[PDB]
């Protein structure tokens, strides 16, 4: 939540820092490290709203990030893989109903009233 | 311990479950005459993973010679000074599960002629 | 656990302006711009990924959701396998004896 | 929808190449997220040795 | 003159590099503390102990506060630079992991024990690391923080001071004296590693770490030392029927075998000694302790 | 490169086999190794003093007097400590010196 | 000490000393008056034995502070502490450091080093000053506690003449059966201790033979005389010359005890008088 504008706006003022810092400057350019220094506070201050939000995040989020993409590539990833596991679960089930329906079609013609009895029990 | 030529060391489970790359493992049942606690496999066995390790830590390293799929399995034992210098010790050579120790053809012949005569 | 990191970044990031700042009037100037900038560089790297990991904090919850399921199913998948292995188990040693 | 968004329209504000990867970026102070760093020293206020050490040209 | 910047440390920020004099390599130490309170307790515990005791302890096996000085608030120490340390070279993948060089490592860090002891001044807390190789090998101990004399007097014994993992089994039970014990069974634990490879007894916290060392080697008899749950605080630990050391360390030269069942035996009062160790007749075998100059290095 | 890369130059020549169809093409042995390297530092007599000597174990009439201040006490003794220890750091350090 | 370290800071002879603390007055001096704050030899400037005086009594003084603690204190601590104080004053001046400040500081460091484990209400408690006071005090303890090891040339460890008393005894429990149940040589040789500790003693003479020679004069006052264990030392190298080395040693001490004295409090409100004002004076360091 705020510790993202606050992080945001940290960064801007260290690109903003490294921009001046990069020109020779008559300004004090002494501003800029200040500026970095109370953001680096204000870093602390996120800290502490970070105890208060209380983040969780897995490792292939990281890594992820390493590699530069998005993690909403590892969100789609991960329920790509839920719906494989969903789909792979629901087609054994569906060929066990299939092969229920053939036993008790070929075991009814074999024999007839016993599977007829089953078929009253259920 | 008498005469390691004159032993013969078995085990009927390890038979079945017998493959090129368990042949060292069944030297190294423990309990067997011919291997020994010595041998640096057991360091490494005790340690963690086997590799180039026996390049690397040079020493008493048991390593199979000649393997047949069946039943052959012959074994040798070296004793390193460096990498890439290896001094044989003795051979021995598994057959049908049955592990013997390779008679010199010295010691084997003179048994021999002493029997005969 | 990202508070954690957040703390760990924070400090990191703290202590390396600290040496920094202690070698930024021992080194010659000019080329210590230079090493200021990278060093900016270093530090937007660290926020940018935190920014990145902030963001994806609102899609935390759908991926436990995600790994919840995942288990749920493997589960009945070694479910099917352990039947099969025990009906196996029947067939081949308590009936053969 | 197309899921390759870049690490932009993510991470879009911030100047300068945030898409390239850790690797490229060869920063030792990048290494920081994969393996925890210890927290050996509490945040330090500003100094005016900080200033001077700078202060540009 | 400061050359480089190793990095901050636990109390401590290191420096490496040729001093105000002589262009001799150096690492130079930098004092570190929480100085917030307007009520400082000036220098910390550790600190004072350290200087004094490596200034004392000059030995080929022990480094030394060799100058030391402090014009500012810095308190500046000065310790010969060393090559890297026994625990990291270990913890790499196999390189050339080599028994010939564990044992002159075990050797050098024996001499290092037996040379504290003698000077009557325990080395508080010996942990896999805070030891150290230098260029030519010769491994000399380092970290002496938490160490402390001692004496015949009665005087409050620092407790549960050591790490968890290398913490003595009298000290996992709560005893508020001690002896040799301590750096002896902590060496046993490194030699452990050595041949393990990876480090013996796991513990999380306190409890796990004593249940793991009496898994490891048992449950104690009530030979051994009876009092072992006379001592302050004691948990009867599960009742294991016992491991012989060849179940943990599979194998090697049985010599080695008995430097570590010793080492290990349980009585505080048998835990062998610094001299009877080297007395051994393991060091004066056919294998040669390395003399260094064929010693493994890494990068 | 056929000529600075070998191009299957070591293809032409292959010798028969000495790995797979037998081992005995060494022929040619050799060893002849030394090291004369054994048995270093097993000395651990480090003694060093200026002053007069006390023995490690006491077993004569001061551990038979056994007494300190407090003399020994066994629920601590868990702890090591046996007062043995304690005679010997006593006397060694009260021996330490005497004459400059 | 075999245990060396001391070996280097056992200073041997009385004139040493003597030189050593002169010199350091008359660098003191010096350096006022090349700093030019005062024209040379003006009234302030204070004389060696004079200034050696003032710290003897306040060192008494800090000796009962010491004892005053609220914690219980093992002997060894209150010994470390003056042995720290008085080496500290070899290399410099009362006037550049004053005496209260040294002496609180040797305290607090002494404690830290002996593992002592001080607790910061027990030693608040102690002083008798008010907090704010002990504070100001306290802040100047921080900065004087790294300056007397910039000065004590980080050497420490200080050898205690008390383990040697005990071992001492032990072998009299043991080796000469001549003397019996010697406690009464304990109590006496403890009064003869004190009376040591307050002179160069520790700076001269080894602390074992200062245990020793506290108990042969124990011995003498009471009516037993140790001949037989000389003789059990005699039984050792140097054959007959040892005793004559530590019969001279033994004479030299007491000698230096029958004339110490402690010094009167009316010629010691006078020195006070002047060093308060001595130090009221413009020094001021740098910019």
């Amino acid at each position: 939540h705020l510790e993202e504008h606050l992080e945001k706006f940290v960064e801007n003022i260290r690109q903003l820092g490294i921009i001046v810092s990069d020109f020779q400057p008559s300004s004090q350019a002494g501003l800029n490290q200040k500026l970095n220094f109370i953001v680096t506070g204000l870093q602390d201050i996120d800290k502490c709203r970070q105890q208060l939000h209380d983040i969780t995040v897995p490792l292939e989020v990281f890594e992820y990030i390493d590699q530069g993409r998005n993690p909403q590539l590892y969100t789609k990833e991960c329920l790509e893989r839920a719906l494989a596991k969903n789909e792979q679960v629901k087609g054994k089930i569906d060929t066990m109903k299939k092969f229920k329906s053939l036993l008790i079609q070929e075991l009814s013609k074999v024999f007839p009233e016993d599977m007829a009895k089953y078929r009253s029990i259920r | 311990r008498d005469n390691l030529l004159g032993i013969s060391w078995v085990d009927s489970s390890w038979i079945p479950i017998l493959n090129s790359g368990s042949v060292l493992d069944y030297f190294s049942e423990r309990s067997n005459p011919f291997y020994d606690r010595t041998c640096n496999n057991e360091v490494v066995k005790m340690q963690r993973l086997t590799l180039e390790h026996l390049n690397q830590m040079v020493g008493i390293e048991y390593i199979l010679l000649h393997a047949q799929e069946p039943i052959l399995f012959i074994i040798r034992k070296q004793q390193r000074q460096s990498p890439a210098q290896v001094i044989p010790l003795a051979d021995y050579y598994i057959i049908a599960g049955v592990i013997y120790q390779a008679p010199d053809l010295g010691s084997v012949i003179n048994s021999r002629v002493l029997t005969a005569v | 656990r990202l508070s954690t990191l957040i703390e760990f970044l924070l400090h990191r990031a703290y202590s390396e302006l600290m040496v920094l700042t202690d070698l930024l009037p021992r080194k010659s100037d000019v080329e210590r711009k230079i090493e200021i900038v990278q060093f900016a560089s270093r530090t937007r790297q660290l926020f940018v990924r935190l920014l990145a990991l902030v963001k994806w904090a609102n899609n935390a919850g759908k991926v436990e959701k995600c790994a919840m399921i995942s288990s749920f199913l493997d589960q009945q998948a070694i479910l099917f396998v352990d039947t099969a292995d025990r009906l196996a188990s029947l067939a081949r040693d308590a009936l053969v004896h | 929808k197309k899921v390759k968004e870049k690490l932009s329209n993510f991470l879009p504000d911030l100047p300068g190449m945030i898409d390239l990867p850790g690797s490229h970026d060869n920063s030792s102070l990048r290494s920081l997220i994969e393996k925890p760093p210890i927290l050996s020293s509490s945040f330090n206020p500003i100094t005016g040795t900080m200033l001077a050490g700078f202060r540009l040209h | 003159e400061k050359l480089d910047f190793l990095g901050e440390g636990q109390f401590a920020t290191v420096y490496k590099a040729r001093d105000k004099n002589t262009n001799q390599i150096v690492a130079i130490a930098k004092i570190k503390l929480g100085h917030r309170s307007e009520a400082k307790d000036g220098i910390n515990r550790t600190a004072l102990r350290e200087i004094k005791l490596l200034q004392e302890l000059s030995h080929p096996n022990i480094i030394g506060l060799l100058d030391a000085f402090g014009h500012k608030s810095n308190i500046s120490l000065v310790f010969d630079f060393m090559e890297t340390d026994l625990e990291v070279i270990i913890k790499d993948n196999s390189l050339v992991l080599t028994p010939s060089h564990i044992k002159a490592y075990m050797l050098m860090t024996l001499q290092g024990l037996e040379y504290l002891h003698q000077h009557w001044i325990l080395h508080r807390d010996l942990k896999p690391n805070n030891l150290l190789l230098d260029e030519n090998g010769v491994l000399k101990l380092a970290d002496f923080g938490l160490a402390k004399s001692f004496g015949s007097p009665n005087r409050a014994y620092t407790h549960q001071v050591v790490t968890r993992w290398y913490r003595a089994p009298e000290l996992l039970f709560g005893a508020r004296m001690y002896g040799v014990g301590v750096d002896m069974w902590a060496v046993g634990c490194i030699l452990a590693e050595l041949l393990l490879r990876v480090p013996f007894l796991p513990g999380d916290s306190d409890l796990d770490q004593l249940t793991r060392i009496f898994e490891t080697l048992g449950t104690p008899t009530e030979e051994q030392w009876p009092d072992m749950c006379s001592l302050p605080d004691y948990v009867t630990f599960k009742s294991f029927p016992g491991i012989p050391l060849h179940h943990i360390f599979s194998a090697a030269g049985d010599d080695l075998l008995d430097l570590i069942q010793g080492l290990f035996l349980f009585n505080p009062c048998a835990r062998i000694t610094a001299t009877q160790a080297l007395k051994m007749k393991y060091f004066s075998n056919r294998p040669g302790p390395t003399p260094g100059c064929q010693l493994p290095r890494p990068n | 490169q056929l000529e600075m890369q070998l191009e299957k130059p070591k293809p032409v020549k292959p010798v028969t086999f000495s790995t797979g169809i037998k081992m005995g093409q060494h022929i040619s042995l050799a060893p002849i190794h030394k090291l004369e390297e054994a048995l270093y530092e097993y000395q651990p007599l480090q003694i060093e003093t200026y002053g007069p000597h006390v023995p490690e174990l006491e077993m004569l009439g001061r551990l038979g007097y056994l007494n300190h201040v407090r003399a020994a006490s066994p629920q601590d003794l868990a702890g090591g400590y046996t007062s043995s220890l304690a005679c010997h750091r006593a006397l060694q350090d009260a021996f330490s010196g005497l004459f400059w | 000490h075999n245990s060396s370290q001391k070996r280097h800071w056992t200073f041997s002879s009385e004139e040493q000393l003597a030189r050593l603390r002169a010199d350091a007055n008359r660098k003191f001096r010096c350096k006022a008056v090349a700093n030019g704050k005062v024209l040379p030899n003006d009234p302030v400037f204070l004389e060696p034995h004079e200034e050696m005086t003032l710290c003897k009594y306040y060192e008494k003084r800090l000796l009962e502070f010491c004892s005053v603690f609220k914690p219980a204190m093992p002997r060894s601590v209150v010994g470390t502490a003056c042995m720290y104080f008085k080496r500290f004053y070899l290399n410099n001046s009362v006037m550049e450091y004053h005496p209260r400040i040294i002496m609180l500081t040797c305290a607090f460091l002494a404690c830290k080093v002996d593992e002592f484990n001080v607790s910061s209400p027990q030693f608040v408690g102690n002083l008798r000053e008010s907090p704010l006071g002990q504070e100001k005090a306290l802040e100047q303890i921080l900065e004087y506690e790294l300056l007397l090891i910039q000065q004590l040339n980080f050497h420490l460890i200080v050898h205690n003449p008390y383990r040697p008393f005990e071992g001492f005894l032990i072998d009299l429990k043991t080796r000469y059966p001549i003397l019996e149940n010697p406690e009464i040589l304990r109590k006496t040789a403890d009064d003869f201790l004190n009376r040591i500790a307050l002179t160069d003693a520790y700076l001269l003479y080894t602390p074992s033979q200062i245990a020793l020679t506290a108990i042969l004069s124990s011995a003498s006052r009471a009516g037993i005389t140790m001949e037989s264990y000389l003789s059990e030392s005699l039984m050792l190298k140097e054959n007959r010359t040892c005793l004559s080395q530590l019969l001279d040693i033994m004479k030299s001490m007491r000698n230096l005890v029958k004339k110490y004295e402690p010094p009167r409090s009316e010629e010691v409100a006078v020195l006070k008088q002047k060093l308060e004002r001595c130090h009221s004076a413009e020094l001021a360091l740098n910019v």
